[PDB]
RNA sequence: GACUCGGUGAAAUCAUAGUACCUGUGAAGAUGCAGGUUACCCGCGACAGGACGGAAAGACCCCGUGGAGCUUUACUGUAGCC
RNA sequence: GACAAUGGUAGGAGAGCGUUCUAAGGGCGUUGAAGCAUGAUCGUAAGGACAUGUGGAGCGCUUAGAAGUGAGAAUGCCGGUGUGAGUAGCGAAAGACGGGUGAGAAUCCCGUCCACCGAUUGACUAAGGUUUCCAGAGGAAGGCUCGUCCGCUCUGGGUUAGUCGGGUCCUAAGCUGAGGCCGACAGGCGUAGGCGAUGGAUAACAGGUUGAUAUUCCUGUACCACCUAUAAUCGUAUCG
RNA sequence: GAGGGUAGCGGAGAAAUUCCAAUCGAACCUGGAGAUAGCUGGUUCUCUCCGAAAUAGCUUUAGGGCUAGCCUCAAGUGAUGA
RNA sequence: GAGCUGUAAGUAAGCUUUGAUCCAGAGAUUUCCGAAUGGGGAAACCCAGCAUGAGUUAUGUCAUGUUAUCGAUAUGUGAAUACAUAGCAUAUCAGAAGGCACACCCGGAGAACUGAAACAUCUUAGUACCCGGAGGAAGAGAAAGAAAAUUCGAUUCCCUUAGUAGCGGCGAGCGAAACGGGAAGAGCCCAAACCAACGUUGGGGUUGUAGGACACUCUAGUUACAAAGGACGACAUUAGACGAAUCAUCUGGAAAGAUGAAUCAAAGAAGGUAAUAAUCCUGUAGUCGAAAAUGUUGUCUCUCUUGAGUGGAUCCUGAGUACGACGGAGCACGUGAAAUUCCGUCGGAAUCUGGGAGGACCAUCUCCUAAGGCUAAAUACUCUCUAGUGACCGAUAGUGAACCAGUACCGUGAGGGAAAGGUGAAAAGCACCCCGGAAGGGGAGUGAAAUAGAACCUGAAACCGUGUGCU
């Protein structure tokens, strides 16, 4: 139950395949990191990814 | 359809064309007795009487004493019942 | 216990049966086919040679491009680790 | 008329019988339809009529159309009934006689004698079962026999607590957890706090009574907590 | 003895492939599901005419297939048959 | 408008023309459990607080209201730590919870058996199962479109194109679109440039034949989108009422059958009547009827409302967006010469001389204007309510269930799952006599029939008994 607070990110489903083109499940995870922000109330920790905190963004 | 207290004239039975009057009456069956016919024996031993279908009796016309059928016209406010085949008031 | 009398009273099995022996014949080991020899009709108590006797669609052997468990320097992958 | 042909497994081709329903036409039937039973009848076959008994209300015939259309086998499915056969068995064990009840008694009641267990076949109680407990009636079925009897049928009855076991007391091991952490969803774990005896704390004994209840009812003698009105002693007491 | 915990791609095992509700080399129930079976078994009325094969080639093929040989029905050519 | 107190008998005691019982619309009462919500719990149980009240000299006891969690709004709200902000105690909220038709729809996640006569790419299949969100429908929807004509103009669904073009260990196999013919068919609102207040609220503005701000002489309530609450009479449901026409004889227990004579029909559909009925009963064709509640509709109320073109100095038209590389997914299309579009990581543009597309890519032409949001109809499905039909079954059939069947019964549990219909027209269900302890039987009687006697319509076979002709 992990997501980008900013934006949105969340992870993601695929298949991984092999030479021989056999096929199983994976996961595609968002680069999520743990920062603190500007928020209107206590300045609490977040999941943000690093998509976001790229253009610019509080800390 | 058929009230008790009534003359009737059997057109259809054993005891078929004897007048007769109505004594008891049994809707849920339609079912009505008349006095006279339709003598049972049940051993208990008496003699009484049976029920007969509403469907094989006639009321009988006041004025020439014949079977006739039933009709109604609202003579009053109320609703009444007359006799086919003539004009008189049951 | 079994055996006789009184009370009560099942089961596996079962194509129909008036169901002998010897020497042969036969899908090559016959109560039922050929030739011969024995045998009046119906019960009760016993024994176990045959009816390839009764339960179990042979676990042994082989076949199926049938299954499952296990191993490895068989092939192709993968959880983890660097 | 004259001639020629007609044994057959796998399999190919053709003509036909019978069952159920529908359309049209035309018929039968309480003076007796279908169905069921019997008969010595008819056609080359599957099959078709007629008569007599039972039966008590529907049913054929002609031409067309449609199909849940034909049964001896699948260790086939369901129901009924035979053979084994009056055969095996009737589940550890000691009963005998007298008197009653009764239609009917080795098996039911009463009395006598004998017999068996007695660190148990005796007396309590936890779990579990849930009316099998009592009285008066009954003998179809249940009782591995019989039964006048029963843990079986019918009709009515029976369980009484301030002190006994549990709750208004307490917590083991475990379970659940406000906030909180983690996790595609569903959800997982966990703090404060709760639930949870097989443990801790806690006020009653003796005798009698019914067919069925007894630290529960009754008799006699006690104990513990709480409330109400004067009082000994008490306004620095007293409660926490 | 009582109250509890560990659940099947899993548990528990002083270790036997031992146990997990009379069943365990991988429990039970319901679904995919009328899984698949080149393999056994079964397949219901009657008459008339004709009437085989158990061979060659290939085959992850040998008790299975395909093409050819041999059987049957209809339409065609016309001595081509023994 | 005359009987009634259900199946159910039967006996009591009752009610009703002063309108019983019954049908329809509208109200009131509604124990306990269950999302269960004061706390606990082995559901249908136990144990409390707060505020009033009923009884006791007083406790004990009882009744009525309220007390769960999360969330959204006002107030009081030291901390650690100066002002504050976490925690907290109150007040309010038709705010949320759980179930439902294992039908239809949209998402997350996602198998295997099987086929390829083995099998791994492929297929089964984005199917089965699970979870989430709704709605009566859902989803899509107003061209950065289809194409190459002297063009069309939102989306959806049916026919055809067509088993074509294609994809494919090029094997098994998978498989389209545009054009054309039809059902249905309306389009609008926001961000920016600009204008005055204290970044906020109002006006302005919505586009490709390029629109708008700015300067220029400049006038149809659409409550299904396009802005949101209410008042005005006509049909339709939820009880019903009128409504034509037949008499004789024969058989028979009974006539509706047969023999004869009549009638009606906007009514010859059907069911019941002692047997087969247009004229015996309930009905049918036709017409009429509504206190009261609920739907649809249409004529006024009511609530909004700025209707047109030439010029283009300058300014605005959606940014970590489009796009690229790496690893995947989806397009009929398996990375392949793969355009078109989605996700994760990393880089990263331009501003009408702009940008995208026309199946790699470049140039020329043609079409269009992404990165914001809503929208009825044609379409799919049936647990239910009313009215109907069938060359569909007729008790081993038809739903598992025609009988009080998800019941008996089996299992710790999830779960599995039966067998059983028929007297007669009418109970008229055998008064009475004889054998017993009773069950049963023989007479008499009721009934057309009692071998129709409630183990009751007909009554085949297997199988079990008695007597007889021949042997």
């Amino acid at each position: 139950g992990k997501q980008c607070f900013v934006t949105g990110r969340k992870a993601s489903t695929g298949n991984r395949r092999s030479h021989a083109l056999n096929s199983t499940k994976r996961r595609w995870n968002a680069n999520l990191q743990k920062v603190r922000i500007l928020v209107d109330g206590k300045p609490k920790k977040v999941w943000v990814s690093a998509r976001a905190l790229k253009s610019g963004k509080v800390t | 359809h058929i009230k008790k207290g009534d003359n009737v004239k059997v057109i259809a039975g054993k005891d078929k064309g004897k007048e007769g009057k109505v004594i008891a009456t049994l809707p849920k069956k339609d079912r009505v007795v008349v006095e006279g016919v339709n003598i049972m024996k049940k051993h208990q031993i008496l003699e009484t009487e049976a029920a007969i279908h509403v469907s094989n009796v006639q009321l009988l016309d006041p004025k020439t004493n014949e079977p006739t059928r039933v009709g109604y016209k609202f003579v009053d406010g109320k609703k009444v019942r007359i006799a086919k085949k003539s004009g008189e008031e049951i």
